[PDB]
C-alpha cells in the first residue's frame, strides 16, 4: 500500500539532493506507459477464465525498456509501478542502456497446470505484442517464472514476427541461446562487492571471518567463491538452522553434501537460530534471508564491519541509522543484487551480436562492471556526506534525469 | 451377432419388396433368458400393444394423422418462447445415412456443438456407465447440444455396452439431473438392423441411428455382385 | 463518480436480458487498452508544464476503434472508460464497423493560447502515435475540439507516417477533405427519427405541433427541416427565454434573424420559461437543452405524445417510468444523437475511398441508415416487453458480444 | 491421379486455340508458389500429432490470389495444384482481379473435435502467416469448412497483424462483417444462366418445363427462384427419390415442408429413380447431384433443350459429344457454379470499402456480372466453331496469359 | 535417388540413440518450407527460356537459416532436401545459430554466358525475395557459384530493400565487405583437426608422416600449414599423378612452382597412382580427392593411424567397419570440412557488427571453435561405444531437437 | 484429486485413469491432494489410496517413471508418516498441521516464530 509512496519519496529526496528542478520529479514519479489487458484462457475442463495482465514502462529515454514478470496472485498496479521504478533505479546504478519496466499477471501458478501455464503465457504475448519488441521491450525471468516460460515467450514472438529474434527475451535455456553463469550471477556480484568493500575498508580478505545466513543457490555459490578466494566461512544457516566453527567449516564438504533445497543441518544435533547467528563474531555479515531481520534490538548486537544486504530490504531505517552511527559499512541491496540484471544484459548483448562468449569472458566483464560501479558510488558517497542508500538512489536517478533533459521532454 | 440367415432373410428382402419381409408359424423358440446360446440384450425386451380402452390406429391408410418429424438440439424457455425454441435441426426420419451422420458430426456452429462419447467398458459396467455420465455432464457444462454414442474403435480389450442399456442409463441420468432438454442423444451402434431394435432405441431415447455396419454389409454385397441396385439407392 | 458503475449496471442488465453467460460481461465491463501518457509542452513565457493524457479502446473485435477527445479540465480515467463504453454502445446501435473508444487531456483551453494549443495537440499525437493508426484508431471532434485541431492532428500524422492519410482522422475542414453536412448531422438524425416515430404512432406529420427548446445549431436546423417537411413549430426557446404561437412562428424569419448564438427573444417583451414551455400543448416535444429537466413534478404535466431526448440524458429514471406508464413514446438519446457519429463514419468512408460524395447522397445514405436502425430497435422493443432504453442498450451490446464470441476471445 | 494431366491438357488445348507461343503454357502449367508445412497440434488426451499442410498460388499477375481450403483426409499436392488451376480458370471466366489458388490440410474432421479443430486452424495460420495477407492471399470457405473456421482465421490474423483486417478472409459470419445472400449465390447464378440461355435459344421462360435433381440448398433456392420468375417445375429429386407432375408441384408447399436435409419424398409412396427422372419430358434439365450421371446410354434418352451442369463435371466427354451432335445447349460447370466465387468477391469488396451493401444491390450486381460473362462466352463460342467448354477454358486462360505478357514475366 | 532415404535413416538412428520420442523424427525428416519458382530470363539472341528454381529451409527453431546455391543441371527436390538436412547437421555439429537450408537452379553455367548468368541470378532473387532476409535466410557460395554471384545478389537485395545489407549474404568480395582467409578455411579446419587427433592419439606432430592426395587449394594450403607447423609431408598427388620421398618433399618449392590448377608432377618422370599412394607408409592419411576410394580391397592395405575425410564421403560403410575393427581413427567429413561454414559464419558476424577483424583474430577464433567442437565430439564418442560418424550425427541432431522441444512445436 | 462421492471402486479406478493418462503424457511427479473437499466430495483414506496407486503402478510396470507425493490433512503422527513412506508416499506436506501452528501463533500460544516452528 505504501510502496508507491515510499518510492516517490525516495526519488524526491534524490532529486532534491541533486538540485534539479521539480519538472524531472513530475515526469519520473509516474511510469509513462501502463497497459492493462485481459487474456482469455482455456482450462483442462474446457471452461474459460479471464486473467488480468499488466505492463509498465517507467521510461525509455535511455533506450529499450526492460522488466521481469511475476505470476503473483496479489500483483496490482501500484506494485507494478513501484517495481518498474525500482528496476529503473537498478539499471541507472549499473549504467545500462535500459530504462526500466515491469509486467505481471493475476493468476495462481499453484493451482495452474502445465499446458494451462503454456496457454496463459502465449495469450499474454498475443495480448501485449503491439508495444513489445527488440527496440521497445525485453522481458526477463522473475518470481514464478523461469527458462521454460522464457522459451515459450521466445517461440511465440518468433511466430508473430515471422523471423527469429533470440535477443527479444533474456533468460532463455542454454540450447536456445542462453548465457553461461545465469545461476551464479548474484553470487558473483556479491563476491565482487564484498572484495571491494574489504579492500576499501582495509580488512584483509585472507582469513576474513564471514557469515552467510540463507543457503539457497546464492548462499551456496557465495560460500564456494569465498572459499576459492581464501576467506574463511565461520557460519552458515538455512531453513533448518545453522552452524558455527571459528576455524572453518569445510565448505567443500558442505557443498558436496548440499541437497536440492540447500539444507545442511544435521538431524540429531542442536542448531543455532538466525537471531543468535547474527551476533556471532565475524568481519563481514551477509543477510540473504527473510526480510525485516536487522532492527533496533539487534542493531546494538551486530558486530560485523561490513554488512551486505543481498536480499531485498532486509533492514529498516532505524537499523540503518544505528549502523551508520556505529560506522559500519552498509552495502545497498540495489547494488548488492544487480548480478541478475547484469547477466541478463550480457545475454541480450550476446544474442544481438549473434556470437556467444565463454564463462571466463562473462566473469571478467561482470567483475569489471561491478567494480567500476561500486568504486563510482563509493567515491560519490564519500564526496557527499550521505548514506550509501542515498548515494545509490542519487546515482541511479542522475542518468535517467540527465538523459531526459538531453532528449528535451522537459 | 449377424448371421447369414439374418442377412439373406431380412436385408435383401427389404430392398426387393420395399417392405419388411413376412412370415408364418410364429416364434416358438425359447425366451432369451432361458436360451443357453448367448443372446443380445434386445431379445429380452418385448413390444406392447393396445387391447382395450383404445384402438390400434392404422398407418398406411391413415397416413394423414402420422407425424415423423424429429427435432435435434436444445429446447428453449417454454413459458416465454421466442426463436430459440426453433433454432434447431429438424429431421424427417429417425434413421440417418452415412453422409447425413458425418454432416451432423462436422457441424461446427457454436450453438449446436457435437461431442463423441466412447460407449465401451473393460471389466466394470458400473464404472463404464459412471464414466459415460461424467463425460456427458462435462460436455453439458461446456455447452454441447449433441452427443454421439459410438461403438467404433472397439478392440479385443474394450467391449461394447448393450446399446439399449447404455441409452436407457444415459436418458434416465439426464432426466434425473434435469439436463435432457439441453442435449440430443444420437446413437451409432452396429447392432441395429431390425425394426425392433430401431423402435427400442427410439422409444428409450436415441435421437437417431446410423447403421454403419448394415451400410458396410450392403457395400460388400454390392461389390461382390449380389443386389445389383446402386449403393445410394440401396 | 457513479458513471462507471451505472454503465456497468446497464451493461449487466442488457447481457442478462440477452441471456449470454457472464464471460461476456467480464470481458466487456472494462476497456481492453487504457494508456496514460505525459505530454511535455512549452508555454509562451518559456516555462514547461506537463499535461496528463488519456486514451481508451473499449473493444476492437468488430474492427478499427473510434472515439472523441475532450480538453475538459476534470477528465479522469473513470469518465474516459465510461465514455468509451458509451461510444461503443452508440456504434453497436448504429451498426457501424467501429468498436468504441475515447481520449482526453487534462488542461484548460480557456487560459491556454492558440500556439500553445497547437503544441499541446502535436505533443499528444507524438505521445500516442504508437497505438494509433488507420486500422487501429480514429480520433474525432468532441468537447473543446473542432476542425482546426483535427487538421493539426492530420498534418502531424502525415508527418510521422511519411505518407498522406486523410482518412486517419475525421471531422477535418472541407478543403482538407471533409464531408458536407457535418454541422446538420444531429438535426437530420432527429428529423428522421421524429418522422419515423410519428409514422409508427399514427400521428400525421402534416400539421403536427412541435416544441424545440434549445435553439443552438441543432435546434435551428431541426426547426428548418420541420418547416421544410410541413410540420408546424409552436414553440422555441433559448438562453434568453422562449415564445408561443399555436398557428406557426415564421421559422424562415426566425432563422433569418438568427444571430451567432441563436438567441431569438425580443428585448422589451416578456418571455416564457422552459418549465412552463414544457407544459404547452404539442404533439412532439424535443428537449435539447440543459440536462435534468424532466422529473416527477413535470412528468404529470408533460402532454406530448412523442418525446425525443436529443440531449444527453435530459430525463431521469422516475420520469422515464412515469412516461412509460402514461404510454408516451420515449426516444433514447443514444439513437436520437447518433447523427454526428454517422456523418463521421461517412467522412471516414469517403476518405478511405478517395472519392467525395455530395449533399444529396449523404442525405440519402444517412436517412436510410437512421430509418433502418430505428425500425430494427422499434421492432425489437415491441417484440420484447421492455423500455426503449433497454432495447437500445440490448441491441448495441448484441453485436459486440456476438463478434467477440465469433473471434473466440471467450 | 489424372487430374493434373487433364488440367494441363485442357490448358494446352486452350492455349493452342488462342495461338499464343509455348512460353505461356510453360509458365501456366505449374503453380508458381507451392508451400508444404507441418502444423503441431495438441489433442484432448495431451498427445501431439502433426498435420501436413498445403498452399498453392497458381498465379498473381492479375493481383491478389484466392483459394479455398478443404480438410479432406486424401488431399495431395497434385489435387491442390489442379484445384488451384481450376480456381484460376473460374476467376478468369468471371473476370475478377484474382489469380487463383488453393490450400488444404491432411486431417479427419470426423474424428477431430471442436477445440482440436480450433487449434488446428490456428496452427495453420501461424504456419502460413508469412506468405498470406490482404494483398497476397485470401482464404475462402470450401469442403469441410464454414463460417466458424473463417471467423477463427480472421480473429487470428487480426491478432498477428495487430490491426483489424475483416477483408483478409471471406465467408465470415454476418455479425463479423459478412455479406447477405452467401447461401443462395449458386442458385442465383444458375437462375441467371438458365434465363439467359432460354432467351438466347428462344425458349420462353414462362411455362418452361424444368427438372431439378438434387434438392440441397442449391436445388431448393433454384426451385424457389424459378417459381418466383414464372417457370413451372415438373420434377424434383433428392437422396430418397423424386416426383413427377406435368402441371406444377406446388414449390411453395415443398419448400414449406422442406426439412434440414431437403428430403421431400413421402413415406408410403413409390418414388422415381434419377435414371428415369432424366428421361422425363422437360425444356431444361439441371443435374446438381452425384457426378458421372450423363453417359452414352442416357445420352440418346435425354430430351431437354438446355442442360446446366451446376455440379462439378457431372457429364463425360462421350455425353458432351453426343449432346453437341444432337444440338443441345450445354452450360459449362465453370460458369454455372461461379456464384459462390462471385459472392465471395463481393464480400471482399464490401470489407475493403468498409461499407456494407444490401440484398437488392448484391442481387443486381451479381446478375449484371453473370449476364455479361455469359453473353461474352456465348458470343465467343458462336464466333468460333467450338464447344462451350472449350470456349470457357479459352476465355478463362486469355486474361491470365495476356496479363502475364503485359507484366513481362515472359 | 537414395540420398533422401539415407539421410532419413541416419537421422532416425541418431534420434533412436538419443532416446527422444518419434515426434522429433516426424518433424525433422522433412524440411519445413520448400519453394519451387520459375525465373524468366532473356538470352542474348532475345529468346526467353524459363529456369526452375528451388529453396528449402530444413528448420529455423535455432534462428536464421543458411544454405548454399548450386547451378547444377541435375539439381532436384530430393537432392535439395538432402543437402538442406546435411547443412543443418553441419551447423548443429559446429554449434552455430543456423538452422540449415539449401537452394538451387536448374541450368547449365557451361553454355550460359556472363550477362545471362547476371540476369539469371537477379531474376532468382526477384523471385524468392519474399521469404529471404537478414533474419530469415542467408545465401552462401557453393558449386558453380563464387564472389561475383554473391556480389550481384547483395547488390540486388540492397536495391529491393532500399537499404544496404552487407550481412544479408556471405562470401562477398573483400572490397564489398568480405572476410580474410575465405580460401584457406577448409585447410585451417583440417589442420586443427589433424593436430588435435594426433594429440589425443599420442602421435607426435613433429616428424609425423603425412600424405595429401588431391592438391587443389585445400591440399596446397594444408601442406603449407603442415610444413609451417613442423610435420613432414611424404606424399602429394594431383590429377597427373603423385610423388614419394620419406624425408620430405620441399613443400616450399612445390608451392612456389604450383600452377593455377595445382598440378605438380614432372613431365618426363614416372608417377605413382593414388591406389598405390594410399598404401605408402605414413602416420596420417588425408583423402581429399574423388569419392569412393577407400573400399574393402584397400582397407587391409591402409596403414595410416589417422584418416581424415576432407572430401564428401570418400569412404564406404565396409571400409568404415574395417577401419574401426583395425582401430584406426576416422575423422567424419562433417567435422573435417566445416571450415567453409565457420568462415562464412564469421563473415556474417563481421557484417552484422559493422567492424572487420584481422587474419590473426580470424585464425584464433576459428581454431578455438574447431578444437572445442572436436574435443566435445571425441569425448561423447568415447563415452558412448559408437563410431565417430554416429557421434557426429548424434551431436548435430541434439541441438536441433532440443531447441525444437523448447520452442514447443512438438 | 483423491476424492470420491459414492463408489470407492469408481474413485480408485478414476484415480488410476488420471495416473496412467499423465504417465502417457510424460509426467514424473504426482500430487495426491485432499484439498478442494466439500460436503459432496469426501476423502479416500490416504493410506488406502497410496497403497492402491503404488500396487497398480508396480503391476503395470510404471512406478519407476513417476514419483508419488502425498498432501493429506490426516498426517500429524510419526506413525501416520511412517505408514505413508512405507506404503509409497514420496513426501508429505502436513498443511493442516502448519495451518494449526499458524493459528496458535496468531492467538499467542507457542511464541516461537512460524518458520522456526
Amino acid at each position: 500500500l505504501d510502496v508507491l509512496k515510499s518510492t516517490q519519496t525516495v526519488i524526491h529526496k534524490a532529486l532534491e539532493k541533486l538540485g534539479y528542478p521539480e519538472e524531472v520529479y513530475e515526469l519520473l514519479k509516474e511510469p509513462m506507459r501502463l497497459l492493462t489487458v485481459k487474456i482469455p484462457v482455456r482450462m483442462d475442463d474446457g471452461s474459460v477464465k479471464i486473467f488480468t495482465g499488466y505492463r509498465a514502462q517507467h521510461n525509455d529515454s535511455v533506450g529499450p525498456t526492460k522488466g521481469g514478470i511475476r505470476f503473483h496472485p496479489n500483483v496490482t498496479e501500484k506494485e507494478v509501478k513501484a517495481l518498474s521504478i525500482w528496476m529503473s533505479l537498478k539499471c541507472g546504478i549499473i549504467d545500462l542502456p535500459y530504462g526500466g519496466g515491469k509486467g505481471g499477471i493475476v493468476c495462481d501458478p499453484r493451482d495452474m497446470s502445465f499446458r494451462e501455464l503454456e496457454r496463459l503465457s502465449r495469450g499474454y504475448v498475443r495480448a501485449i505484442s503491439q508495444i513489445v519488441g527488440p527496440t521497445k521491450d525485453v522481458p526477463a525471468p522473475d518470481v514464478f517464472t523461469n527458462s521454460q516460460i522464457m522459451a515459450w515467450m521466445m517461440d511465440e514472438y518468433s511466430r508473430i514476427d515471422e523471423f527469429n529474434s533470440p535477443g527479444f527475451i533474456t533468460g532463455k535455456p542454454l540450447v536456445l541461446g542462453g548465457s553461461h553463469g545465469r545461476e551464479s550471477a548474484t553470487a558473483k556480484g556479491v563476491t565482487i562487492c564484498i572484495k571491494e568493500a574489504a579492500k576499501k575498508r582495509g580488512i584483509d580478505i585472507k582469513g576474513a571471518r564471514v557469515v552467510v545466513q540463507g543457503f539457497g543457490n546464492a548462499g551456496s555459490y557465495l560460500a564456494k567463491f569465498m572459499h576459492d578466494a581464501g576467506a574463511k566461512v565461520v557460519g552458515i544457516s538455512d531453513a533448518y538452522g545453522g552452524l558455527y566453527d571459528p576455524e572453518g567449516l569445510d565448505i567443500d564438504y558442505l557443498l558436496d553434501r548440499r541437497d536440492s533445497f540447500g539444507t545442511v543441518t544435521k538431524l540429531f544435533n542442536d542448531t543455532i537460530t538466525n537471531q543468535e547467528l547474527l551476533e556471532l563474531d565475524c568481519d563481514i555479515l551477509v543477510p540473504a534471508a527473510i526480510e525485516n531481520q536487522i532492527t533496533e534490538e539487534n542493531a546494538h548486537n551486530i558486530r560485523a564491519k561490513i554488512v551486505v544486504e543481498a536480499a531485498n530490504g532486509p533492514t529498516t531505517l532505524e537499523g540503518t541509522k544505528i549502523l551508520s552511527d556505529r560506522d559500519i559499512l552498509l552495502v545497498p541491496d540495489v547494488l548488492a543484487s544487480a548480478g541478475g540484471v547484469t547477466v541478463s544484459y550480457f545475454e541480450w548483448v550476446q544474442n544481438n551480436q549473434g556470437f556467444y562468449w565463454s564463462e571466463e569472458e562473462v566473469e571478467e566483464k561482470l567483475e569489471k562492471m561491478m567494480v567500476k560501479s561500486f568504486n563510482n558510488i563509493y567515491e560519490m558517497a564519500n564526496n557527499r556526506r550521505i548514506d550509501m542508500r542515498l548515494a545509490a538512489y542519487m546515482v541511479g536517478v542522475r542518468k535517467m534525469a540527465e538523459a531526459s533533459r538531453f532528449r528535451g521532454w522537459i | 451377432g449377424y448371421t447369414y440367415e439374418d442377412i439373406q432373410k431380412y436385408l435383401i428382402p427389404v430392398i426387393k419388396e420395399g417392405k419388411d419381409p413376412l412370415g408364418s408359424m410364429g416364434n416358438d423358440a425359447p425366451l432369451a433368458v432361458l436360451s443357453d446360446r448367448a443372446q443380445s440384450l434386445f431379445n429380452y425386451f418385448k413390444q406392447l400393444f393396445a387391447q382395450v380402452t383404445n384402438p390400434p390406429i392404422d398407418a398406411i391408410r391413415e397416413q394423414l394423422v402420422t407425424s415423423t418429424m424429429t427435432w435435434l438440439g436444445a429446447e428453449g424457455d417454454l413459458l416465454h418462447p421466442s426463436e430459440r425454441n426453433v433454432r434447431r435441426i429438424k429431421l424427417y426420419t429417425p434413421v440417418l445415412s452415412n453422409e447425413q451422420f458425418y454432416a451432423l458430426k462436422t457441424i461446427v456452429h457454436p450453438d449446436l456443438k457435437s461431442q463423441k462419447i466412447d460407449v465401451l467398458f473393460s471389466e466394470d459396467l458400473e464404472r463404464g456407465l459412471k464414466d459415460m455420465f461424467t463425460q456427458a455432464e462435462k460436455a453439458i457444462s461446456q455447452g454441447v447440444s449433441l452427443l454421439i454414442l459410438s461403438d467404433k474403435k472397439m478392440n479385443e480389450r474394450l467391449t461394447p455396452i448393450p446399446p439399449l442399456l447404455a441409452v436407457s442409463a444415459l436418458h434416465q441420468h439426464l432426466i434425473r439431473k434435469g439436463l435432457r432438454t439441453k442435449v440430443s442423444i444420437i446413437v451409432e451402434s452396429g447392432e441395429a438392423r431390425e425394426v425392433h431394435h430401431f423402435a427400442a432405441l427410439i422409444g428409450y431415447g436415441a435421437d437417431a441411428i446410423n447403421p454403419y455396419l448394415a451400410y458396410a454389409t450392403y457395400k460388400q454385397e454390392i461389390d461382390e455382385g449380389r443386389l445389383d441396385i446402386s449403393y445410394e439407392e440401396a
